[PDB]
Formats: C-alpha cells, sequence, structure tokens
RNA sequence: CGGAAGGGCACCACCAGGAGUGGAGCCUGCGGCUUAAUUUGACUCAACACGGGAAACCUCACCCGGCCCGGACACGGACAGGAUUGACAGAUUGAUAGCUCUUUCUCGAUUCCGUGGGUGGUGGUGCAUGGCCGUUCUUAGUUGGUGGAGCGAUUUGUCUGGUUAAUUCCGAUAACGAACGAGACUCUGGCAUGCUAACUAGUUACGCGACCCCGGUCGGCGUAACUUCUUAGAGGGACAAGUGGCGUUCAGCCACCCGAGAUUGAGCAAUAACAGGUCUGUGAUGCCCUUAGAUGUCCGGGGCUGCACGCGCGCUACACUGACUGGCUCAGCGUGUGCCUACCCUACGCCGGCAGGCGCGGGUAACCCGUUGAACCCCAUUCGUGAUGGGGAUCGGGGAUUGCAAUUAUUCCCCAUGAACGAGGAAUUCCCAGUAAGUGCGGGUCAUAAGCUUGCGUUGAUUAAGUCCCUGCCCUUUGUACACA
C-alpha cells in the first residue's frame, strides 16, 4: 500500500479534528465526497485506516454502504505521538 | 493444479550504487560539471536529469523525448 | 432547492433515510437497550429523538457518544453542523417494547447463561411489567446439530387481522 | 400577498387535524382565506416477490401508500404566515410556503 | 498501465453500474422512484420504509 | 391406512355448458448431446416466461490469456554509501498491461523478502443453520388451568339432533373457567341532488369575437355564484330490517315489498410439522478449501442464444360473425428530469414514406404531454371459398436509432420471399355474474426492449344454483401384525 505523504497526512489530520470520519464500501470512486480538495481516493481510506483498525485503536461499525470509525482516547495519543500535536487541543466530539 | 507454462517473473530492480557520484564530475576548483541534461519542464526545472540513452533522451515523469 | 426532486421520490428517500439511520443505530447502539427512534422534519433544523433504556450509557463521557452521533449524520447524509440536534429520552414501561428484552435475551445467551435459565428471565419480566399475553419463540441448533425449536406461549394473542398492525409488538 | 401554503402528510387523520387547525387558525386571526383543497391522493403500487428464492408458488405482494396533499391560500402579508406555521408542527405533515 | 486498464470499462449504463445499497448485489433491483434497492431486503425492510399490505 | 360405512365441503372435482392446451408456425425455460463454458439450483399438485434470469461487455456464478496485492498487524533481515513504487521507446503483447526482455531517469520510508496471521470468495455443505417463502390447509381445527375416568400410558372439555361458509350457534351434557383460527379487524367498488373545501377541475348564466338562416355551435377568451358532473375528510347507509311459509318454533332457512347493495373482492389468517428450496439476497453465519502461479479483484473475447429429439408456460392464425382501405368514436390504473447517475415525459414548426435528426418551450406533476381523439366493435368500397387479399414462418436487399463495441441479423422502418396450418386423437387446464372470453394501455424487466407478469380500461356471454359419480379436504364409528405410519 504505497500512498503519498500528502494523502498520508490528510487522512490522519481529518481524524483528529473530529472524532468520526466516514467512508464508503465502494472502491471504484475517484475522490472522497467528504474531502473534495485533496485526492484521498476511497481505496486509500479503506486500507490505510485498516492498519489502524487492525491494531485496535478505533471502533468499527457498518451501515449498508459505509464504514463508521469512532476514535477513542487510546488512539488520540497515537496521533499525538506521530503528528506532534499538543494535548491542549481536543477533538470536537469531546468539546462541551 | 498443474502449471504447464512457467510464470513470467517479477522485474528484479537493478540496484545502483552511488548514483549521485555518476551525475557530476569533480574539479580542483570550486565548480561542478554536469554530464546529463536537466529537464525544462515546470514541475522539474534543475534537480531532475533525463535518461541519456545511446539514441534518444527521456525524462522520468513528464514523458519528454529528445530524439536525434 | 435547485434540482427540485418530486414528492414521490422524497418520501421514498425519507423512508430510506428513516430506514438507514435507524438500522445504522440498531447495530451500533445494541448494548444500550435500543427501543426506537423518531425524527421531526422542520425547515433549517433537523430534530431527532432517540429512545433508549440505560440513560447512563447513552452519553458515555459527558455526552461524548451523543456528540459522536451528531457528526455521523453531518458527514454521511449531508447536513450542516448545528442543523441536527439529538435529545436522549428514557423508556417508560419498557417491558412491553418487544425489542428491549430481545437483545436482553441475547447478552444472557452470549454472556454465558443457560438457554434454559435466560428464557425464564424474559417471560418473568414481561409478566412482572404487565402483559396480557406473549409469544416467545427460540429456534436454532440446540445441544448438537439438529435444529430444535422451543415455543413458550401463554395467555391471549391475535395472529390475524389489522390488530397485528398497531395493537402488538413483534421482535 | 396571495401566499400559498401546501400540506403534505402520509397519514389520513393527522393531515385532517392540521388543515382544520389552519382553518381555525385563519378564522381566529380574521384574514381572507381560500379553503384547503382536498386534492386527490396517489397510490404507489409495488408488487414484488414475497419469496427470496425461486422455489414456491407464485405469490405477489401488494404495497400501497396513499400520499395526500392540500393547498391553502392566504390573502395576508408574510409576517402573519410565519407566525402560524412555526407553532406545534408534527412529523407527519410537511409545510411549504409559496408567496405567489 | 495498471491505473488505466483497471477502469477502462465504462459503467455509464448496464446492470453492473447499479446494485443494491445493502447487499450491493446486481439482481432484483427496483429502480422505480430512485430506490436502488433489492426486492428481497425491501420486503424485510418494508416496516423501516413504511410499506404495508393493507389490501 | 381401508378398493369400510355414515355425514358435511370444493369447478386446483363432476354433470350441463363456455373457453382453451395437446394439431401448424414462432418465442421462453427444462432434459439429452457436443464443444473451453453451452455456469448452476429447482423435478406431482409446491420445478420446467422459475431464481425476478427479455445474457455483445457488467450482471456471469464458466472458460480461454494476461495485470495487481487492497498479505493488514506483529517479529528477523534490508537500506539513506538508498527499503521499495513508475516509465518514452523496439521485441512480445490484445492494449499506449515496463507484464517481461537489451538500455537508464524518477520515489523518499508510505515501505520488500521469510514466520505467525489476517482478509476475500455467486467456493462446498438447506441432512449445521437462522430468516424468508411454499406446503400440510382453502378447509376448520387446536391449546392451558381446575375438575372427572383409568394402576399407568392416556382421555373429557374439543358434542347426540337441528342449523351455519365454519368447533356457527341453539340445545343436551363431567364438565367449568379461558384462548386462538373462522368470526372479528383493515383496504376498495357502486347509494349520498346533505356539510367542508376547491383559480393546479368543471357547471350554469353573460360579456365579447366568429359561422348559418330570434334560434343552434365554438376544451375561442374572460367574469357572478356553485359542486350536479372532477376529487378527498367526516360520515351516513344493511341489520334479515319488515312481511309470508319451513323448523323444538329456539338456533336459524327459504321467497317477497321498499331500498345502490337481502351472499363484492382483497390483506391478515390457530397448535404443530416438512430432513421442500434459498450458503447464488445479505458487512447473517458454524465447519471445510484457496490465499500469490488465487475459488480475491481488473481488462479483452466466447458461451449462457448451438441442435436428430421430447416436454411445459406463452402469442398468431387455420378465415365471409372474416381480411383490407378510409370516415368515426369513447379509459383509469398510471408514469415522467435521478446523492453516486454520466440517464426524463414530451408539446410545436420543420427535413424525410418511415424509423430518425434541428431549434426552442411546458411539467418534480389535478398546471404539461393529455380533455389520455387506445383498439375489436359503428358506417361505406374491394375481396368470394382459392391454402386465396386469412396465415406470416423463413429469407435477400436497403435507412436510422441505443450502444465504445450487434457478427449469432440489439431495436425499429420499406420492398420482396409467402411454408405449414381445413377447428386438432388418447387425454388434460380455467370459470360460473361484468363472470369466462374477444381487445387495448400503464409499471417491473430497459442505455437500446414485452412473446413474460402485476395492474387498469373497452366489449361481454352459454350452463348451473345440484352432487360425491371421479379427484381432493374435515369429523365419528370400525379392524390392524403399520408407527421414517
Amino acid at each position: 500500500m504505497l500512498m503519498p505523504k500528502k494523502n498520508r497526512i490528510a487522512i490522519y489530520e481529518l481524524l483528529f479534528k473530529e472524532g468520526v470520519m466516514v467512508a464508503k464500501k465502494d472502491v471504484h470512486m475517484p475522490k472522497h465526497p467528504e474531502l473534495a480538495d485533496k485526492n484521498v481516493p476511497n481505496l486509500h481510506v479503506m486500507k490505510a485506516m485498516q492498519s489502524l483498525k487492525s491494531r485496535g485503536y478505533v471502533k468499527e461499525q457498518f451501515a449498508w454502504r459505509h464504514f463508521y470509525w469512532y476514535l477513542t482516547n487510546e488512539g488520540i495519543q497515537y496521533l499525538r505521538d506521530y503528528l506532534h500535536l499538543p494535548p491542549e487541543i481536543v477533538p470536537a466530539t469531546l468539546r462541551r | 493444479k498443474s502449471y504447464t507454462t512457467p510464470k513470467k517473473n517479477k522485474h528484479k530492480r537493478k540496484k545502483v550504487k552511488l548514483a549521485v557520484l555518476k551525475y557530476y564530475k569533480v574539479d580542483e576548483n570550486g565548480k561542478i560539471s554536469r554530464l546529463r541534461r536537466e529537464c525544462p519542464s515546470d514541475e522539474c526545472g534543475a534537480g531532475v536529469f533525463m535518461a541519456s540513452h545511446f539514441d534518444r533522451h527521456y525524462c522520468g515523469k513528464c514523458c519528454l523525448t529528445y530524439c536525434f | 432547492m435547485a434540482v427540485q426532486i418530486s414528492k414521490k421520490r422524497k418520501f421514498v428517500a425519507d423512508g430510506i433515510f428513516k430506514a438507514e439511520l435507524n438500522e445504522f443505530l440498531t447495530r451500533e447502539l445494541a448494548e444500550d437497550g435500543y427501543s426506537g427512534v423518531e425524527v421531526r422534519v422542520t425547515p433549517t433544523r433537523t430534530e431527532i429523538i432517540i429512545l433508549a433504556t440505560r440513560t447512563q450509557n447513552v452519553l458515555g463521557e459527558k455526552g461524548r457518544r451523543i456528540r459522536e452521533l451528531t457528526a455521523v449524520v453531518q458527514k454521511r447524509f449531508g447536513f450542516p453542523e448545528g442543523s441536527v440536534e439529538l435529545y436522549a429520552e428514557k423508556v417508560a414501561t419498557r417491558g412491553l417494547c418487544a425489542i428491549a428484552q430481545a437483545e436482553s435475551l441475547r447478552y444472557k445467551l452470549l454472556g454465558g447463561l443457560a438457554v434454559r435459565r435466560a428464557c425464564y428471565g424474559v417471560l418473568r419480566f414481561i409478566m412482572e411489567s404487565g402483559a396480557k399475553g406473549c409469544e416467545v419463540v427460540v429456534s436454532g441448533k440446540l445441544r448438537g446439530q439438529r435444529a430444535k425449536s422451543m415455543k413458550f406461549v401463554d395467555g391471549l394473542m391475535i395472529h390475524s387481522g389489522d390488530p397485528v398492525n398497531y395493537y402488538v409488538d413483534t421482535a | 400577498h396571495r401566499i400559498r401554503i401546501t400540506l403534505t402528510s402520509r397519514n389520513v387523520k393527522s393531515l385532517e387535524k392540521v388543515c382544520a387547525d389552519l382553518i381555525r387558525g385563519a378564522k381566529e386571526k380574521n384574514l381572507k382565506v381560500k379553503g384547503p383543497v382536498r386534492m386527490p391522493t396517489k397510490t404507489l403500487r409495488i408488487t414484488t416477490r414475497k419469496t427470496p428464492c425461486g422455489e414456491g408458488s407464485k405469490t405477489w405482494d401488494r404495497f400501497q401508500m396513499r400520499i395526500h396533499k392540500r393547498l391553502i391560500d392566504l390573502h395576508s402579508p408574510s409576517e402573519i404566515v410565519k407566525q402560524i406555521t412555526s407553532i406545534s408542527i408534527e412529523p407527519g405533515v410537511e409545510v411549504e410556503v409559496t408567496i405567489a | 498501465g495498471h491505473q488505466q486498464l483497471y477502469w477502462s470499462h465504462p459503467r455509464k449504463f448496464g446492470q453492473g453500474s447499479r446494485s443494491c445499497r445493502v447487499c450491493s448485489n446486481r439482481h432484483g433491483l427496483i429502480r422505480k422512484y430512485g430506490l436502488n434497492m433489492c426486492r428481497q431486503c425491501f420486503r424485510q425492510y418494508a416496516k423501516d420504509i413504511g410499506f404495508i399490505k393493507l389490501d
């Protein structure tokens, strides 16, 4: 799974600003409808995030066409240890 | 099952040792000499060379051919 | 709206949206005691009411699970941020909502309780909560490979007619 | 100022309450109103297999939803219209406001 | 040429372009009213959509 | 179980009939054969125009060839003196698959190789399954508690007689109290000169404009009212209600007055079971198999459409109550521009016989297609018993549509070719009141498309209101060496 660093960073960055980020069960789609700015093809978001799903840092759920990923607090430090993010900024789903 | 025709093998990459040493020639002065020709494309201006073959040139990504 | 879809195609999409979002939440909110949902369609705002048994688990961490469901519909179904608001409600007389004990039967069976003992638990609770009659069917493979079916029926029940539509609950 | 109000509801009796509420809501405010038109319904005939596989006798399903629609015209300015339709709305009935 | 022979085949038409929205299978589709749904799950999910057999 | 009896019921049963199939042509599916596949499942009612399955590709589950890993995660190497991804040419190739091969330029840590292991499968197992459907069962039967009989298994209630579509009730009664099915409940049809509403519909009157000799017409325009015609909400209306006969005169039955109905049709449909099918509807699934040279995926082509044959669901006719050509005239189910989606119904003037093409516009739909000028049928000529102007099977030439791609003629249009078929044997299918049947139009199937099917519309009958003769269904008595009965 060889993907560019621009596609690598943009997948992880969108997962931190919001506790959820969705995809579709359809490989044959060129661009993700959520992010129409970058490329982010659907086969990149299914498989690279599946690396994070395989090591158990996220909740996994499907609804008829779409994979839903609920990032937990254990996975917040994983993004903090890789993207060099401060702990003061919090995901929008933890904001009250 | 059984296979009659042998499978076509994967392209084993020819690893190049010290690839940058065969880009420039050293001089006793503080100058550098360029052997291969740089690409005139907008994406790559000076840091990308072209494949100087025995009959025509080629650039890796922009697909430009300089024939003779 | 620009493309101006027809009303025939809208309630088909509204029924699909009522089908997908409910079924999305049933598989995800299954350990919480799902009992039903109801959405109100309004201009500029989308009001949806979610009903569940254990109100402690509907929020998670100060409403983290509530806020996670606010952004799922925001990202997939195409709704603005803040245009959808979710309110959690508690179940009244939960012993008559047939899908409430239907999952409760499963987590005793999945947890490690006997097929025998868990069956008493459901029928005692529906009589404890007050039911005129019931129809509890458990079927599948039991104690091997041959399919064995147990049916526990006592009281009053109607299988024919319009009374099936709105007077009883089937799970 | 000849503002149109459209009422679309799946249920039969639930749409009857709201249109009669707007009948009462227009007389209580004393404005010139055109009556709510009992505009014909449409049935979506969906007849498919009851069976998943091809084994069994040929049975056909009979699915029918009867969406029903009303239209009410008000000879009143726009401020009065938004006052009435914004109070006590139910999931069954959809409200559409057309100025012309 | 993997990236160009992967999707050289057009799906502007044909029954492989449209499938179900749950099973994603390419048979028994009710294309009417933009459902994009297989008929087998349509009867199963008739309560979640609304369809009932009154008559 | 009975080719045992007593009863009751049923046009998936009969009589009386009506219309068909089996006879001819064509289409679909199945069996067999064959080839690389002619994928497969299904075999009495419950397989065989069934899987929604009207296949140039996808669907495709099969085969012929070739890509690719989307083998994640973890472990050992490997390397920045470079771990790995990509490629203009020429050969090959089916391709402008660097797929590989002789030749080098680009990639920067995503990552390659071995081990655990994961994932995917219209891969197998419906005799592991769930769920769903169908059947037992189109008929009425069944279960709990208390109590009674029997040592016990068990049985009563769950029924002599009448009656009912019915375990429907009356009524006897070791039964009582209950419960389901039927019944009850819901949707629709004709009755509503009564209400609400209608400028997204019409009606009546008039204003004009036009025609013919005060009157008649104009869906030609507009308007002072309204719902009788258009529609949907509340509804009301039928209950044997009444009368006369039959019957314990009780349950109830028959005929009649008046009244739109004195038996409209459909959905749901008890306990319990089927080794019925579906793993090929599922990100529903147990077990087994493959997982790099793939049963994962992608592309190109072929088959699923082949043909001595047999069978079934279907259409067309076998002609004068008919064929043709003109005039004519009446529908409601419906449907219509889509997340992705690249895809709507069309009005009008045009080019062309035609399929089709060019401009504009209405309609997200009581606004526009459309006031749905749909057919057989009504009228007027030709035909004249000739396999003939019935019949259109086969076949050739030509024009466009849909589609990148039709060759195995996608589909339609023109000319021409003009076969069998003389009312179909043993047999067999459906139906009794808008009923069988003659006939056309919508929806799914659709990019192009109905020889299928669900609905709707026109026309619209013969016979009967009975029976267990045949074939099936539910009880009681009876005999059993059967109990997968």
